[PDB]
RNA sequence: UAACUGAACGUGGGCGAAUGUCGACACUAGUGGGCCAUUUUUGGUAAGCAGAACUGGCGAUGCGGGAUGAACCGAACGCGGGGUUAAGGUGCCGGAGUGGACGCUCAUCAGACACCACAAAAGGCGUUAGUACAUCUUGACAGCAGGACGGUGGCCAUGGAAGUCGGAAUCCGCUAAGGACUGUGUAACAACUCACCUGCCGAAUGUACUAGCCCUGAAAAUGGAUGGCGCUCAAGCGU
RNA sequence: GGGAUGGCUUGUGGCGGCCAAGCGUUCAUAGCGACGUCGCUUUGAUCCUUCGAUGUCGGCUCUUCCUAUCAUACCGAAGCAGAAUUCGGUAAGCGUUGGAUUGUACCCACUAAUAGGGAACGAGCUGGGUUUAGACCGUCGUGAGACAGGUUAGUUUUACCCUACUGAUGAACUCGUCGCAAUGGUAAUUCAGCUUAGUACGAGAGGAACCGCUGAUUCAGAUAAUUGGUUUUU
């Protein structure tokens, strides 16, 4: 069945400034300015209300039509962004050696870079550079956290799954070595 | 459609109770009219209401129905050309929300008497505005998270710490035992699950339920009722609050 | 099955000594000719009494064209299909102007959906649905509703298939 | 077994004791505690084979009574 | 071809005879100088669970695992000095065994 | 025959369905227990297969189409010209349409010559069209906020066993509803959770089958095959 | 004179009886049947039960391919504490050995491992099947002789042709110098030691890993300063 119409409505905040041209979605925010590329979801964009963005699909299959939901949050994220942010605290825990993480900002490259050195005694010194945007520091309020906080929510969580990913212990029982970074807590700056 | 979620099939003893359970809570308040003299419309909104069997037990010669609202505004009539007795149509204006039935044969003054001076401290739901800040000291976790002296108290549940882990505590095991940070205590602050005029979410009454703190009331507000000797409806001081419907 | 016309096929058996009135059997058949048509007549006579061909005569042949071949109308065709499994029931509606133009939809429809043949199709019933809330299947519902506006997004436009080169890239906005 | 009374393709096949596909065959029934009317043991009996032994491995038979 | 003869018992024996038969024929194969004739037609046919049991009454199941409810074990001894002397043997009966096997690189192929 | 009463054979007279349109000798041959196939029939096998009857073809035979070819389809043949087709085709090789209408399908070597085998009442949280049954403003499905109780720590058993190591029963009350309990958990408790019910919401859903297309449903060994390029609102599939 | 089964096959037995979703079936209520299940086919024993070549396979040199993966690389699960592993997945890049036994296919050792096959088995060389002519023994035959057999000795001997391959020249465009790179091939492999560290882990016995460093195995491409070998330096 080929769906004649269907519509899905985003409300925008006062704050908020949308600029959509040729699906491509810039949003303007108190905190930054994010912009991605929708040109590869055939979706037509309206203004059917002061404040509203509407999205439109003619004659589409079902697959077109549940695409406008993947896209209605994407652009309701990426105004969640730019209002209030995104936040990912993450501990890490060790049972005998302790794990000492140092964060810089490589200014030529202008992004936040973290080191972790001694992960169950091993000698090799593990280094991860952030998606630009991404700020990291260390919690001085906890024990053992680091914040990540951005507004790409996109960039913020892989930043914190690529933290999460490095310091993985291998040829070992799990039941046994429980070490590690782990994501605690998501959710919004402000 | 071949991409669908699959339907799981409980393997339990008791079903779904349907289209029967319903007829039988319309035979049941039609038949409870024609045997009491009045029929109060009781108001608990926001609330735990685990402490309505022991209503239900202290009113033994009461009746309490606390059914759909819907259903039980059906089974005593909406319309005059509908009511199983006069006036029941005006009572029926008050069933909105969470409510209940009270058919009994007492006095008025004295049910309005029991249900004010009727008063339980209970765990706060989601919603709620908290009374005061609560904050659970560094060190060991104990069971009430401070509210007693820490020496009056047994240190918390070794398989709590998941869930407290899930609902935001940042706690670790040492030697067996839940701690915020180090087991003597450093390096971190108290973890401040609420503070004084903010609205709790079910995250924070969650927490507040697995510390036994208690910041709410049972307090049922009597709206109004309907004697079947004057046929009318005497409305009472919570009425004039509470939407209508 | 092609350019379908519908035929009353009246028929009876011959006339005996014991019967000098036999009875009249009338169906509406969709059938490209006259031809096909008295052949389906048979067909379904055989299907359902004791007539065929050879004892009886086919009184008369009509076509029923259509009252109001300018107006929008909404049919609903009930029948039956016979597959690997067996016969089975089908009900579909259609939005056409004919109830010949609803019977070519429906064979190819269910040539395209279920690969059923003219051979193994049997029309049971094309009845006319006189309001809107007749129609149940949603691909019409969408179809009979108020105020139906839409646009026609990517209309390629039509170039001579002889003109092979262009000097401009076409647009598909019109 | 105690012997083989009837090979069905030919006689020379039961002469030689061939066991096949419903061959009838004599068996030791001691084992199955069947007695005559009076207490006397009946120890033969004939049985047939039910299977193909040479695609098998194992001579299958049922007892003919 | 049918046959009402395929029913029927084909070689029966009495309980006196069978007796005699076995205890003569046992007489004869404890002489090893003494020969039988014509042995091919002499009827030799009729001449020639402690673990189910506990595994029935106990199974493995019951006894050790997750599902077990064994909780008495079973013992070779019922009193304290039955238990020493027990002991006493098995270490006797121990020491005795490696005495015996060590009586009783790598070496060549 | 009782009988010109009959039986044959003569004398004389009078007067027939459609469609198409040879016989007898003489002499001389080659072949007379071949292959394949449709239909019918008799026996079987794990599967193969083995036989008979009729008909058609081949051996004896070219031509057009199956890319190719003993058995397939069309069609049978003097030398030429013009016209029209059969079977098969019209994206290029290649003569003829990137023809028209309605839909379906995206395949990690799709499909375009299939019927046989793999192979099954087979497995798919791929995608469509239907059938039956059921729920639903007296509020359906999903979620969120809560309740999820008392006799009772039911009986036996166990060092301990309180719904959740076991065996057997599985009832009543308060009910809006709640199992002598669906799992997590404890040494046992506790605690959490599920079945079930209520509050918010807002209008269509759930289950099992059927029919299409698609994926898997077993593969070896030089580098290769819808004939080749290549084809995705097809140059694939159905009409 | 005439000849020289194949889109097969693979991982899960047969017979006999129950049970059952379903298929069939309502004027006959039979018959098939997935998933299962039950009977026949030593308390870690015994070593005192090896059960018929008519059909032939081996070996040397050397190349390539397949994956149905033995090892190396990565990953998932398991009372997987560590160490050693076991099961499974992607993967053929790279390796997969040296010997004993012929009174006639299994043992031993090294190693990371000693994985399985195809291109033959639907005119290279060399040992058995295997068998021309000589001879002996055994069985059979009156015999010539044959065989249930066993033993010994025993004649096929190209290449200069075409193609393929490996290398080497070359006409035409004046001769020569310096280049680019379409296409074809393609290469590395495994183990050990030092540090980490007697550390993590552990009751103990024991006992890792990443970064860093140094060698060695197999392979490949060169080279002759040195050391051996070679001597028509006659």
């Amino acid at each position: 069945m080929r769906y004649i119409h269907s519509e899905e409505t985003i409300p925008v905040p006062e704050n908020v400034k949308v600029s959509i041209k040729s699906r491509l979605v810039t949003v303007e925010g108190p905190r930054g300015k994010l912009q991605k590329d929708l040109s590869h979801i055939a979706v037509n964009f309206s203004v059917v209300k002061k404040g509203v963005i509407g999205l439109e699909i003619h004659h589409g299959s079902r697959k077109d039509v549940a695409a406008l939901r993947t896209v209605r949050t994407i652009i309701n994220n990426m105004i969640i962004g730019v209002t209030k942010g995104f936040k990912y605290k993450m501990r890490y825990v060790y049972a005998h050696f302790p794990i000492n993480v140092n964060v810089e900002k490589n200014a030529e490259t202008g992004c936040y870079e973290v080191e972790i050195r001694n992960f169950i005694g091993e000698k090799i010194v593990r280094k991860v550079v952030m998606a630009p945007g991404v700020e990291v520091e260390i919690s001085k309020a906890q024990k053992d956290e680091l914040i990540l906080s951005g507004n790409s929510l996109e960039a913020v969580s892989q930043s914190a799954a690529d933290i999460q990913q490095i310091c993985k212990v291998r040829n070992k029982d799990i039941r046994k070595f429980l070490d590690g970074i782990y994501v605690s807590e998501k959710g919004n700056i402000v | 459609p071949k991409s669908k979620r699959a339907r799981v099939y409980h393997l339990t003893q008791v079903n779904k109770k349907g289209r029967e359970a319903k007829e039988r809570l319309f035979s049941n308040i039609r038949e409870t009219i024609p045997k009491y003299q009045h029929c109060f419309v009781f108001s608990v909104d926001n609330m735990r209401n685990n402490y309505l069997k022991d209503v239900r037990h202290e009113l033994n010669d009461c009746r309490i129905f606390f059914g759909k609202t819907k259903l039980m505004a059906r089974a005593l009539g909406t319309t005059p050309e509908e009511e199983q007795a006069d006036g029941l149509h005006r009572l029926t204006r008050y069933l909105t929300g969470t409510v209940g039935l009270l058919f009994t044969n007492r006095d008025p003054a004295d049910i309005e008497s029991y249900f004010s001076n009727l008063s339980q401290v209970d765990f706060a739901r989601a919603g709620t505005v908290a009374p005061r800040t609560v904050t659970v000291p560094p060190g060991i976790v104990y069971s009430t998270g401070g509210e007693v002296p820490p020496e009056h108290d047994v240190p918390v549940s070794h398989t709590l710490e998941p869930e407290l882990r899930r609902l935001g505590m940042p706690v670790r095991m040492i030697k067996g035992k839940v701690c915020l940070g180090d087991e003597k205590g450093e390096a971190s602050e108290g973890y401040t699950i609420c503070k004084e005029g903010e609205v709790l979410d079910s995250r924070q009454t969650r927490l507040l339920k697995l510390f036994s703190i208690c910041l709410s009331e049972f307090k049922v507000s009597l709206l109004g009722y309907w004697s079947s000797a004057s046929g009318e409806v005497t409305e009472l001081e919570a009425g004039k609050t509470r939407p209508k419907r | 099955m092609g350019r379908l016309q519908e035929y009353q096929v009246i028929g009876r058996h011959l006339p005996t000594e014991a019967n000098p009135n036999p009875a009249l059997y009338r169906m509406r058949i969709f059938a490209p000719n006259e031809v096909v048509a008295k052949s389906r007549f048979w067909y379904f006579l055989r299907g359902l009494k004791k007539v065929k061909k050879a004892t009886g005569e086919i009184v008369s042949v009509n076509v029923i064209s259509e009252k109001h071949p300018l107006k929008v109308k909404n049919f609903g065709i009930w029948l039956r299909y016979d597959s690997r499994s067996g016969t089975h029931n089908m009900y579909k509606e259609y939005r056409e102007t004919s109830r010949v133009a609803a019977v070519e939809a429906m064979y190819a429809d269910m040539a395209a959906r279920h690969r059923a043949r003219f051979r193994s199709i049997h029309i049971l019933k094309v009845v006319e649905l006189e309001k809107t809330e007749d129609v149940k299947r949603p691909y019409i519902k969408q179809l009979v509703a108020k105020n139906l506006s839409f646009p026609l997004p990517h209309r390629v436009p039509k170039i001579s298939t002889k003109k092979i080169f262009s000097a401009k890239r076409p647009s598909t906005f019109s | 077994i105690l012997s083989v009374k009837k090979n069905p393709s030919n006689p020379l096949y039961t002469q030689l004791g061939v066991l096949t596909k419903g061959t009838i065959i004599e068996v030791n029934v001691s084992d199955l505690g069947i007695v005559t009317a009076s207490g006397k043991i009946a120890w033969g009996r004939y049985a047939q084979i039910t299977n193909n032994p040479e695609n098998d491995g194992c001579v299958n038979a049922v007892l003919l009574v | 071809e049918p046959n009402r003869k395929w029913f029927t018992n084909t070689r029966v024996i009495s309980q006196d005879t069978l007796q005699s038969f076995r205890e003569a024929m046992a007489e004869k194969q404890k002489d090893p100088y003494t020969v039988l004739l014509k042995s091919n037609k002499l009827p030799m046919s009729l001449i020639r669970h402690q673990a189910k049991m506990t595994i029935e009454r106990e199974p493995f199941s019951e006894t050790f695992g997750p599902k077990a409810q064994r909780k008495r074990p079973k013992l070779s001894f019922n009193t304290v000095d039955e238990l020493a002397g027990y002991s006493e043997q098995s270490l006797d009966s121990y020491h005795a065994r490696l005495e015996e096997k060590k009586l009783l690189s790598v070496a060549t192929a």
